[PDB]
């Protein structure tokens, strides 16, 4: 087709077809939008790609960013699904775009994603991120970039030229930049940009909204399962400087210029090896290299940008799954194993409360002690299991996200909140734990329409159902579906949300209200003085 | 023996170690995570732990 043939800025670029159920659609991949960041080039800021000559095959997925591979458990799927699916290379900056077919006439509206993976990982090109199945069934175009994670993307010496921090996040910029100017070839308007992300992805979108020069590149934003101010998503100029210059030592490097210009020169699996030796403490959702408050990219904390900015004109969607905490616990917490149902003592809970919750006082772990037990059943092991899922998910997850969602609200943006309440039918992780971190996922993509895969009927029309949902707040800003169960904004005060199952949309109140007043306002108060 | 092998950045196959003893390298302290599977027996560190086994089959999982 002539449809697969698209001229952009740089050149001319050839796609390929996809089918789907429904029909089929025109994706290109692996367009470069950056000139590849190796040798000399690591650790700086982007440079955009240069114009080419020829024709650019768009026809498969670029390599992943240069990463750790996560193999706690060798040939299992939960974690495989994960794991990069494309030879690893530092060479990595290219971008993915998926297009109704035919080519649409008017201009339609624009969904970006940005993948999770704690900082430390991730890939644009991994099955449960599939562009196909949701502009098929929405006609939306739908954009996705990959971007430098772990210390290729967010090793930081504050300060310097030589290695700024938050490199990854202007990775993410420059992929948007690449949009407002390009997008229109695929029929996309560049007036209608939503964001999107999971997990990393949502607080990079945060930080987005958090970020002036990018308030220009897009004009909604979806935050999935995370929030910039998380307290894994940042990271201050000290602790960030030590980090570095800890890595540096352990590959042997003795000036800020003399010590990159060192880091440089090491291959890139030698600086993986040793990411994961520079976390301060026993932890479990902690990650190395995250994005650092530097001045810069950030001018202040996320906290303190979230509660003095103006937010009128803005509509932002955010949700969290039902069990946020549960996936991280067979990462260290004692008890915790995917291979058993983790019934775990009374003794291995205590224990198990101060790495959920790192760096803390003994009396703040008693005050957590205090509000997770129920102490008419203090030992019942699979409630002592439930518990410690919700300290980790609560402290990361769901609090700080309602922490976000309240202050928006209140200072003039249009919010719309869920929890993700159904279990995949295909899931390959045990019940205990649920529906866990990442898992609503492949039913916004509308994965479980794919024939080779084994999802049941509900599932397809859940699935569309939800596509839906995303859709028309890109379109309009307003997930309803006009007209006649409606979904109302959240708001601080009457707090309401919608759960996501098989079941129609049920409206609920507080997001885990009584937990986050601990969480937000209680907690800090004792840090503050003990 | 029949026992896992990969690196950092590696997926996870398997191999014949034979004779030899096989090994877990993880982090040793939360969060754990496995860096390296393979043959012998090498020393860990403070942060690296190692375990290491014999028998049976797929054993350094
Ligand atoms: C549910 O699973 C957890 C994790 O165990 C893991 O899964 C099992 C199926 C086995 O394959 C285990 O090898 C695997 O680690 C169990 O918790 C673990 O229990 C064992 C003892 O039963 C602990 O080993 C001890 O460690 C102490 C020191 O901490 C030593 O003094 C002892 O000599 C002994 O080696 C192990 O630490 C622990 N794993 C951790 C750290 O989480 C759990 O027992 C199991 N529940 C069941 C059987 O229903
Ligand atoms: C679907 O289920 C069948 C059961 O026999 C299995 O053979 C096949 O591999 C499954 N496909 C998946 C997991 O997508």
């Amino acid at each position: 087709d002539a449809e697969l043939l698209v001229t952009v800025r740089g050149g001319r670029l050839r796609g390929i077809r996809l089918k789907t159920p429904g029909g089929p659609v025109s994706a290109f991949l692996g367009i470069p939008f950056a000139e590849p960041p190796m040798g000399p080039r690591r650790f700086l800021p982007p440079e955009p790609k240069q114009p080419w000559s020829g024709v650019v095959d768009a026809t498969t997925f670029q390599s992943v960013c240069y990463q750790y591979v996560d193999t706690l458990y060798p040939g299992f799927e939960g974690t495989e699904m994960w794991n990069p699916n494309r030879e690893l290379s530092e060479d990595c900056l290219y971008l993915n775009v998926w297009t109704p077919y035919p080519r649409p006439t008017s201009p339609t509206p624009v969904l970006v994603w940005i993948y999770g993976g704690g900082f430390y990982s991730g890939a644009s090109s991994l099955d449960v991120y599939d562009g196909r199945f949701l502009v098929q069934a929405e006609r939306t175009v739908l954009v996705s970039m990959n971007y430098r994670v772990g210390a290729f993307g967010f090793l930081a010496l504050p300060g310097s030229r030589e290695a700024p921090g938050n490199v990854g996040l202007l990775d993410q910029r420059l992929a948007l930049q690449w949009v407002q100017e390009n997008v229109a070839a695929f029929g996309g308007d560049p007036t209608s940009v939503t964001l999107f992300g999971e997990s990393a992805g949502a607080a990079s979108v945060g930080m987005h909204l958090l970020s002036p020069p990018s308030r220009g590149l897009f004009h909604r934003a979806v935050l999935q399962s995370g929030a910039p101010n998380g307290p894994w998503a940042t990271v201050g100029m000290g602790e960030a400087r030590r980090r570095a210059t800890q890595l540096a030592h352990l590959v042997g490097c003795p000036n800020d210029t003399e010590l990159v210009a060192c880091l440089r020169t090491r291959p890139a699996q030698v600086l993986v090896n040793h990411e994961w030796h520079v976390l301060p403490q026993e932890s479990v959702f902690r990650f190395s290299f995250v994005p650092v408050v530097d001045g810069d990219f950030l001018s202040d904390t996320p906290e303190a940008l979230i509660n003095a900015g103006d937010f009128h004109g803005l509509q932002v969607l955010v949700g969290v799954v039902k069990d946020e905490g549960s996936y991280f616990l067979v990462y260290g917490a004692p008890g915790f194993s995917k291979d058993n149902e983790s019934l775990i003592s009374r003794a291995e809970f205590l224990a198990g409360v101060r790495v959920g919750v790192p760096q803390v006082s003994d009396l703040a772990a008693e005050a957590v002690v205090l509000h997770y037990t129920d102490w008419l059943h203090p030992e019942d092991p699979a409630r002592l299991r439930e518990a410690l899922s919700d300290v980790v998910g609560d402290h990361n997850v769901v609090c700080p996200v309602a922490q976000l969602a309240g202050r928006l609200a209140a200072q003039g943006a249009r919010v719309y909140a869920y929890v993700f309440e159904h279990r995949a039918s295909t899931l390959s992780w045990p019940l205990w734990m649920g529906v866990p971190h990442g898992y609503e996922i492949e039913f916004i993509f509308g994965i479980p329409l794919d024939p080779s895969r084994n999802y049941t009927a509900e599932e397809k029309i859940f699935a569309q159902r939800l596509m839906r949902y995303w859709a028309n707040f890109a379109r309009t800003g307003d997930p309803n579906e006009p007209r006649d169960p409606q979904w109302p904004p959240y708001t601080a005060g009457a707090q309401q949300y919608v759960s996501l199952d098989l079941r129609p949309l049920e409206v609920r109140r507080g997001l885990r209200a009584q937990a986050c007043a601990f969480w937000n306002r209680f907690l800090p108060k004792l840090l503050s003085a003990t | 023996t029949m026992c896992y092998s990969h690196t950092t950045t590696s997926r996870a196959i398997l191999t014949n170690c034979g004779e030899n003893s096989c090994y877990r390298k993880s982090r040793r302290h939360p969060p754990k995570m496995v860096l390296g599977r393979g043959c012998g027996c090498p020393p860990g560190d403070d942060n690296l732990e190692v375990k290491c086994c014999t028998s049976p089959d797929k054993c350094n999982y």
